[PDB]
């Protein structure tokens, strides 16, 4: 029977396949999860930094609004005294 | 939605508004809560003096925004 | 051939593919099976993001290999 003569040539290669596959599967999974971990962390941090830029830009706007209001208040009240 | 109106005296007024409400409506809502006549109100947002006719969305005023109010001072 | 797609919460999507199919087709198949728009999808294999125009063959993605799906933020 053919698997009997083919056995000696192929059996060691085939008896080790399942381990060779699991090694590559684990190596793929380890490289992807490490990259993904950097992806999620970098994405989350930069989103937080952007939202904090917008917060300070709004606060910088309120301070300028307040000083514009304070100038307008002095100007328009001096006029109608 | 909510917006805030900060007076130069430090006071902070809270108003319930719609994005389609005009600046005239906003002055009317400040009149109800604080008794100040709308003629004696000037509102500033984003370095601009708001015009009675335009709406809050016209000035890109969204929720939690803070407007600044200028009053008449009979000293 | 069959491949597997791991999602962020651990689920596994099963797809019937060919070595010739492009990353676009894969995402389209994920849409048909999971209802996820392709523009939300980021597919990662061997630690690299996969480009819509290349094929599974271009990325040495073989039978029963596992791809990793990471959706994009709504804003950002």
């Amino acid at each position: 029977h053919m698997p009997g003569e083919l056995r000696r040539e192929y059996e060691e290669e085939i008896s080790k396949v399942a381990a060779e596959r699991r090694a590559s599967e684990e190596e793929e999974n380890k490289a992807s999860e490490e990259y993904i971990q950097r992806l999620l962390a970098e994405e989350e941090e930069e989103e937080k930094r952007q939202a904090e830029k917008r917060r300070r830009a709004m606060e910088e706007q309120l301070k300028s609004d307040e000083e514009l209001a304070r100038k307008l208040s002095i100007d328009i009240n001096n006029f109608c005294e | 939605m909510q917006i805030f109106v900060k007076t130069l005296t430090g006071k902070t007024i809270t108003l319930e508004v719609e994005p389609s409400d005009t600046i005239e409506n906003v002055k009317a809502k400040i009149q109800d809560k604080e008794g100040i006549p709308p003629d004696q109100q000037r509102l500033i947002f984003a370095g601009k003096q708001l015009e009675d006719g335009r709406t809050l969305s016209d000035y890109n005023i969204q929720k939690e925004s803070t407007l600044h109010l200028v009053l008449r001072l009979r000293g």
